[PDB]
C-alpha cells in the first residue's frame, strides 16, 4: 500500500528554519510527484507546491510566493522528500502534509500523517496547576463538579488523567487556548457524585513532557 | 475498417555497419533499413480521434532510447544506491541518427495532416503510412533541438493547460540556431552557446503571443527554474559525447518582448560535466574530462518545454519556468501526429 | 483559480441518515480532477473518493461520488458515528472550505457550574473565574460574565469540546482572567448561560471571599 510517513512536530522561534521529510513507500517512488499541504489549525487545506522526483523540479504556489519561504527537495534512494521552511513567522504554525495523487490521478491526494509546526517567541514552560473547587453549594444527593486549571506552560501538548487513570467517567479535558501571554491553559474537569466529597480522594495527574514537568494535583472542597 | 489498438512496433535507420558512432551500431542490429519507397495513402472523408498524452508509440520509443544509451555510454563510474561500478572510459562517437517506427502486419499508422493539430482531439486529414519519419532520439532539457517544426503557426501543446502538472511543449514554426562551443583557447569545462537575439526574441514574442490566446489573454511572464537538479534547471544536452549545461537566464528575457541590446547574440554561459545524473531514473554517472581542441555543436531549437506556476493570485499574469516534466514528453513532440491501429 | 463552493458548511443528522454534500465550481470541469476527502478532528485526511466517483480501496460502500459539470456530490448512506467529520473537495491544487457533518441529537440543556480563583493563585497575582457548561446540545450556547452586574467582554477565553462519540453531547469552559488587584475590586461573580434547552438564562455566582 501507498504510504507516506512524515517526521515528527516541531517547534522553532521565529526567524529560525524547519525541515520536515517525508518517507515514501509501497510503490515505484519516481514516478510520481510529491505534493505539500499546509493547515492552520482551525482553517482549511492549501497547496503549497509539488515536487517531481524525476530531476527533482518543482512548481510552487504562487499564493505562498513572498509569505513563505519554501525549498522541495528529494533523495531518490531513500524515497524520501523534503520540505525546507526558512525565516519562520508565528503565522507558519500549521500542520504540512506531504501527499501523492492516487495512481493515475494526480491531483487525487494519498495522505501523510502531517507535522506540527509551532513558531513563536516563547520558551518551554511548565504549567502551573490550580483546583477547580467542588462547589460547598453542590446538591446533597446530586452530582458535583471539579477540575483542574492547566495554566501558562509552553508548547503543546500537556496530558491530563484523574486517580491515575482509575477515573475516566465524566471527564471533560478541553483543548488549549493560547493565551495573549503566548502561554497556553486549559481545564480538565469531572463530574462526580457530591456524596463522594467528603470520601473520595480526586487528583489530577498533569504531564508537561516538553518541560519534564509532572504534578499530582489534590482536589478537595475548599474550607471556610 | 480498423480500431485504437496497440502492437509491438519495428525500426528503421539508415545506420551504416562501417560506423563507430554509437547510435549507428546500435540501430545496425536493432533496426532493419529504411522502406526504399515508402507508400502514403490518404484516407478521404476520414475524421479520427488523437491523443500524443496517451500514445503508446512513445513509450516505446522510450525503451529504444533507455536500451541505445545502456549499450553506447561508457562512464569511468556508473553509480547506483550502493553499488558502484569502475570502468574503462574511452571517449566515444555520439550523434543521433533518425530511427523511423514501423507497424507489423495487421496495423497500420494513422497520421493527421491537419497543420495546426495540437495533439488532441479529432483530425479530418488523415492518412495512413508504414512507418513514421526518421526521428533523431534527443535527450536534452527546456529546449527541443534538431526537431521537425510546425507547418504553419506556433502550437501550444497540453494535456490539459489548466492542470500545472501538465507539460507544456511549444511547437515552433520556424527554427532558432544555438550555437555551443568549447574553445580550445584555463578552465577546460568552460563553454557558451550563442544565439541570435534578433531572431529568438521575435520568436518568444510570437510564443507569448499565442500563449496569451489560451490563457484568457493574460500577460505572459517568464522566470528561471525554481528548483531542481542542474539537468533541470539549466539546458542540458550532449555534444560530441560531452555533457553540457547552459543557463538560460538570458534567453527568457521578459524585458526583450514588448529595448536596446536585444537584437545583439545572446551568450548563455555552460559547463561541461564529468559527474552527470542519469536521465533514465536513478542513477548518477562519472565521465572522463572532456576532449581536447574546439568542442562545437550547431543545433536548430525547434521547441520549447514549460512548466506554469500552479495556485492562486489575483492574476493579472500566467508565470512560465523552462522544462517539462520529462523525456518522454521529448518523444511526444514528434510522435504527436501518429496513432497505430489494428486492421479489421 | 476554480472557485469550489462547498454546501451546506454544517450539516446535522442523525445516525442512520443519508449526508448529501455538494461542491459546486465556478467553471465546468472534468470528472478525473475532483477528489473528496474526509479530515476527523486532530486527524490527517483520507481520501475518499478519486477521479470524481471513485471510491478509494478500503472505503465502505455507503460513501459515493457523483456529478458533472460544475456540481458534484459526496453521499454517505447510512451515517456511523465515524462518518461525522469534516469532509474537503478538491480540484486540482484547489479545496473547498469543507463541510463538518455534525450528530444530532435531543436538546439538551448545559449543567453549570462557577469556579473561584484559588487561594495559591491569587497569591502569585492573577485570578482565573471559570465557568463550565456540561453536556449540552446542540452547540450554540451564549456566557455571559458579570462582575458587580457588570458585563464584560474581552477578557475571558471560551474552550468547547469535540462533540462527544458518546451522547453527542459538548461541552464548554469559559475563563475570566484578572490581574489580584481587579479581582479584590469586586464582590459578585457571575456567568450567565442562554441555551436552547433553557426557558431562560442561567446565572451562576459567588461572592469573592465567601464559602
Ligand atoms: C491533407 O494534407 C496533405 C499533406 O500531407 C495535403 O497534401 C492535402 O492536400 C490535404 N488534403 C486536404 C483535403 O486538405
Ligand atoms: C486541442 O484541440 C482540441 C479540439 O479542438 C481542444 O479540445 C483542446 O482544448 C485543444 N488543446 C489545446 C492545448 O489547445
Ligand atoms: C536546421 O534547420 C534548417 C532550417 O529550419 C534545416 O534546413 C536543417 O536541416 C536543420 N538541421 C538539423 C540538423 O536539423
Ligand atoms: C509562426 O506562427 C505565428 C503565429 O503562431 C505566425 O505569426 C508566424 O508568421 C509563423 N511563422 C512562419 C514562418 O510561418
Ligand atoms: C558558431 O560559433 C563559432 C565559434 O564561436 C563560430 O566560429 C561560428 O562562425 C559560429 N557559427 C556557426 C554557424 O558555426
Ligand atoms: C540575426 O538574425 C536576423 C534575422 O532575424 C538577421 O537579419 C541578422 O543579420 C542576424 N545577425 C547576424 C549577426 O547574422
Ligand atoms: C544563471 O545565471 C543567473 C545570472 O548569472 C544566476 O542568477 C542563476 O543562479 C544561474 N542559474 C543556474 C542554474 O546556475
Ligand atoms: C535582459 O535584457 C536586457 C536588455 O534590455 C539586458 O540589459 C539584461 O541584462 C538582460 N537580463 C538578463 C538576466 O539576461
Ligand atoms: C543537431 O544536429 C547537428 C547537425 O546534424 C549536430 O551537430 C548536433 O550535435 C545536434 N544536436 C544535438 C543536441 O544532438
Ligand atoms: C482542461 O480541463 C478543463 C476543466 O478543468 C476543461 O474545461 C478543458 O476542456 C480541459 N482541456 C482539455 C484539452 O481537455
Ligand atoms: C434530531 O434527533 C431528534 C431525536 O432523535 C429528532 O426528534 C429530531 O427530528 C432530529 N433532528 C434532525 C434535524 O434530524
Amino acid at each position: 500500500q501507498v504510504r507516506l510517513v512524515q517526521s515528527g512536530n516541531q517547534v522553532r522561534k521565529p526567524g529560525a528554519s524547519v525541515r520536515i521529510s517525508c518517507e515514501a513507500s509501497g510503490y515505484k517512488f519516481i514516478d510520481h510527484f510529491i505534493h505539500w499541504v499546509r493547515q492552520v489549525p482551525g482553517h482549511g487545506l492549501e497547496w503549497l507546491g509539488w515536487i517531481n522526483p524525476r530531476g527533482g523540479g518543482v512548481n510552487y504556489s504562487r499564493s505562498f510566493q513572498g509569505k513563505l519561504s519554501m525549498t522541495m527537495t528529494r533523495d531518490n534512494f531513500e524515497e524520501t522528500a523534503y520540505l525546507d521552511l526558512s525565516k519562520l513567522n508565528p503565522g507558519d504554525t500549521a500542520v504540512y502534509f506531504c501527499a501523492r495523487g492516487f495512481a493515475g490521478y494526480e491531483w487525487s491526494f494519498i495522505w501523510g500523517q502531517g507535522t506540527l509546526v509551532i513558531v513563536s517567541s516563547a520558551s518551554t514552560k511548565g504549567p502551573s496547576v490550580f483546583p477547580l473547587a467542588p462547589s460547598s453549594k453542590s446538591t446533597s444527593g446530586g452530582t458535583a463538579a471539579l477540575g483542574c486549571l492547566v495554566k501558562d506552560y509552553f508548547p503543546e501538548p500537556v496530558t491530563v488523567s484523574w486517580n491515575s487513570g482509575a477515573l475516566t467517567s465524566g471527564v471533560h479535558t478541553f483543548p488549549a487556548v493560547l493565551q495573549s501571554s503566548g502561554l497556553y491553559s486549559l481545564s480538565s474537569v469531572v463530574t462526580v457524585p457530591s456524596s463522594s466529597l467528603g470520601t473520595q480522594t480526586y487528583i489530577c495527574n498533569v504531564n508537561h513532557k516538553p518541560s519534564n514537568t509532572k504534578v499530582d494535583k489534590k482536589v478537595e472542597p475548599k474550607s471556610c | 475498417v480498423w480500431k485504437d489498438a496497440d502492437t509491438t512496433l519495428f525500426c528503421a535507420s539508415d545506420a551504416k555497419a562501417h560506423e563507430t558512432e554509437v547510435h549507428n551500431v546500435w540501430a545496425t542490429h536493432a533496426c532493419v533499413p529504411t522502406d526504399p519507397n515508402p507508400q502514403e495513402i490518404h484516407l478521404e472523408n476520414v475524421t479520427e480521434n488523437f491523443n500524443m498524452w496517451k500514445n503508446n508509440m512513445v513509450e516505446q520509443m522510450q525503451e529504444d532510447v533507455i536500451s541505445l544509451w545502456d549499450q553506447s555510454l561508457q562512464p569511468c563510474v556508473k553509480l547506483t544506491g550502493g553499488s558502484v561500478i569502475k570502468q574503462a572510459c574511452p571517449k566515444i562517437s555520439f550523434d543521433p541518427i533518425p530511427i523511423h517506427y514501423c507497424t507489423p502486419a495487421g496495423y497500420v499508422i494513422l497520421k493527421c495532416n491537419d497543420k495546426n493539430f495540437n495533439g488532441t482531439g479529432p483530425c479530418k486529414n488523415v492518412s495512413s503510412v508504414q512507418c513514421t519519419h526518421g526521428i533523431k532520439p534527443v535527450v536534452s532539457t527546456q529546449l527541443l533541438l534538431n526537431g521537425s517544426l510546425a507547418e504553419e503557426e506556433i502550437i501550444i501543446r497540453s494535456e490539459n493547460l489548466t492542470n500545472n502538472a501538465k507539460t507544456i511543449i511549444v511547437h515552433l514554426n520556424k527554427s532558432v540556431e544555438i550555437n555551443c562551443t568549447r574553445p580550445s583557447n584555463g578552465d577546460i569545462r568552460k563553454a557558451y552557446c550563442e544565439i541570435n537575439g534578433t531572431k529568438w526574441n521575435k520568436v518568444l514574442k510570437q510564443v507569448t503571443e499565442k500563449l496569451k490566446e489560451h490563457f484568457n489573454n493574460k500577460t505572459i511572464i517568464f522566470q528561471p527554474p525554481s528548483g531542481g537538479d542542474l539537468e533541470i534547471t539549466m539546458h542540458h544536452f550532449n555534444c560530441r559525447g560531452e555533457f553540457f549545461y547552459c543557463n538560460t537566464t538570458q534567453l527568457f528575457n521578459n524585458t526583450c518582448i514588448g529595448m536596446k541590446g536585444c537584437n545583439g547574440t545572446i551568450t548563455l554561459p555552460c559547463k561541461i560535466k564529468q559527474i552527470i545524473n542519469m536521465w533514465q531514473g536513478t542513477g548518477q554517472a562519472m565521465y572522463a574530462p572532456p576532449i581536447d581542441g574546439k568542442i562545437n555543436c550547431v543545433s536548430n531549437i525547434t521547441g520549447i518545454l514549460l512548466t506554469r506556476d500552479g495556485g492562486a493570485n489575483n492574476t493579472s499574469n500566467e508565470t512560465f519556468r523552462p522544462g517539462g516534466g520529462n523525456i518522454k514528453d521529448n518523444w511526444r513532440s514528434e510522435l504527436y501526429k501518429y496513432k497505430v491501429v489494428q486492421i479489421e | 483559480e476554480i472557485v469550489l463552493t462547498q454546501s451546506p458548511g454544517t450539516l446535522s443528522l442523525s445516525p442512520g441518515e443519508t449526508a448529501t454534500l455538494s461542491c459546486r465550481t465556478s467553471q465546468g470541469i472534468l470528472s478525473n480532477q475532483l477528489a473528496w476527502h474526509q479530515q476527523r478532528r486532530g486527524q490527517p485526511p483520507r481520501l475518499l473518493i478519486y477521479g470524481g466517483s471513485n471510491r478509494a480501496p478500503g472505503i465502505p460502500e455507503r460513501f459515493t461520488g457523483s456529478g458533472s459539470g460544475t456540481d458534484f456530490v459526496l453521499t454517505i448512506k447510512r451515517l456511523e458515528r465515524d462518518d461525522f467529520a469534516v469532509y474537503y473537495c478538491q480540484i486540482l491544487e484547489f479545496f473547498g472550505r469543507g463541510t463538518r457533518v455534525e450528530m444530532n441529537r435531543t436538546v439538551a440543556a448545559p449543567s453549570v457550574f462557577i469556579f473561584p480563583p484559588s487561594d495559591e493563585q491569587l497569591k502569585s497575582g492573577t485570578a482565573s473565574v471559570v465557568c463550565l457548561l456540561n453536556n449540552f446540545y446542540p452547540r450554540e450556547a451564549k456566557v455571559q460574565w458579570k462582575v458587580d452586574n457588570a458585563l464584560q467582554s474581552g477578557n475571558s477565553q471560551e474552550s468547547v469540546t469535540e462533540q462527544d462519540s458518546k451522547d453527542s453531547t459538548y461541552s464548554l469552559s469559559s475563563t475570566l482572567t484578572l490581574s489580584k488587584a481587579d479581582y479584590e475590586k469586586h464582590k459578585v461573580y457571575a456567568c450567565e448561560v442562554t441555551h436552547q434547552g433553557l426557558s431562560s438564562p442561567v446565572t451562576k455566582s459567588f461572592n469573592r471571599g465567601e464559602c
